[PDB]
């Protein structure tokens, strides 16, 4: 298992979509990369001013929004590409 | 110094000088670097004389086995050569590897009779040559 | 459904207006983008810096004028385009 | 030795894999640099705004997960490159 | 006789290796400019928003691992180069 430090979220990016409402198969430049992904692991929280540390809004096994940019980095491990990102790349929780 | 040769070529002598003093190349093509290599990689010698244009390797210490694989295959590329420049090139190549060099300066006072002398030479040269490979009469 | 983090709000932008001003049908670069929309989800709130959290003023229902900027973000859910973007975003709230 | 400042960690990042998912030997720029290594000092910790100071999270031995870059000074130390970073470029602690 | 302000640190830059690791004599821009130096002198303290000082952690005596950069300046005192860079230059302390 891997832990992140603070407010650094591991997701794991979906899959691309084949068919597009409807049976017509998109390939190449017309299937763009998945921005939904699965939580795997969340951080203890954020360092305040003060000092203290409150906990991540976001929690494992939930569906999130984000975009990619620079601050997501790629990482592999376990043979299997995850993503490690802060949660100011979280832009909404689906359900 | 300079390793000697353009292109290919180039390759084929230190190829040969590897095989000679029985060492490696090192290359990336290959998949080594310089900063791996060992003592191990380096080829050696008896004696090394360098001048302002030229450089002699002196008894290099390799085994015989591996330079006569090399005189072989570069007969076989000989036996499929086509122009004449290049069957000279190679049969260079096998002179430096196996034999020797000879070369014949032709002395006379004036122009005419040095090329007339040089011709003379050339044409001895090319009888002796025919005479000795396929017999007189 | 989908629920914002923070102080990110999901609006719905409208649709250009075709007749401007009378019957002259505007085609092509004439008809700007609209600047207005709907908002369908609400977050939360910012947190401040000590650790608390203040409820956003513009609540689901209203009418938003934003700017659009590098920012905004647009994602394609229900089959039907959606638009996410921070209150920073919002100027004002018609009526 | 050698002790860090503040917030600062030294490491010294692993070997790079040259045989991948299995026997296939990997040279050339395919081979990337290593994003894993081994803490080998922590610093006392970051002095926050107020005035006191609070100690890191990543403890001696462990093994983290890293982004170089600007901020990542690399250092040669008693013939062993080793990198010296601060703890905010630390991404992940595997296990 | 000079005395930084503030969380300033003056320092003498060592000289640099010629002879590397054996026999073999460096010359030319193989040697690069060393980044180890000497304090002479340490600032009172590093202002805090409220108005109080903290002391430096950097002691007279001390040798220290400095990154060169735009912050660090060179300046003359008694016909000898020294380097006036402020505290959060200082990578780490040797020993």
């Amino acid at each position: 298992n891997i832990r992140p430090l603070h407010d650094r979220v591991i997701v794991k990016r979906k899959e691309v979509e084949t068919k597009s409402a409807g049976g017509i198969v998109l390939t190449g430049s017309a299937a763009a990369k998945s921005t939904r992904g699965e939580v795997l692991a969340v951080g203890n929280g954020r360092i305040l001013e003060n000092g203290e540390v409150k906990p991540l809004d976001v929690k494992v096994g939930d569906i999130v929004i984000f975009n990619d940019g620079y601050g997501v980095k790629s990482e592999k491990i376990d043979n299997e590409e995850v993503l490690i990102m802060s949660e100011s790349d979280i832009l909404a929780i689906v359900e | 110094v300079k390793a000697p040769g353009f292109g290919d070529r180039r390759k084929a002598m230190l190829q040969d000088i590897a095989t000679l003093t029985g060492g490696t190349v090192i290359s990336e093509e290959i998949g080594m670097e310089l900063e791996k290599a060992t003592l191990e990689d380096l080829g050696q010698a008896k004696r090394v004389v360098i001048n302002k244009d030229t450089t002699t390797i002196i008894d290099g210490v390799g085994e015989e086995a591996a330079i006569q694989g090399r005189v072989a295959q570069i007969r076989q590329q000989i036996e499929e050569a086509t122009s004449d420049y290049d069957r000279e090139k190679l049969q260079e190549r096998v002179a430096k590897l196996a034999g020797g060099v000879a070369v014949i300066k032709v002395g006379a006072a004036t122009e005419v009779e040095m090329k007339e002398k040089k011709a003379r030479v050339e044409d001895a040269l090319h009888a002796t040559r025919a005479a000795v490979e396929e017999g007189v009469v």
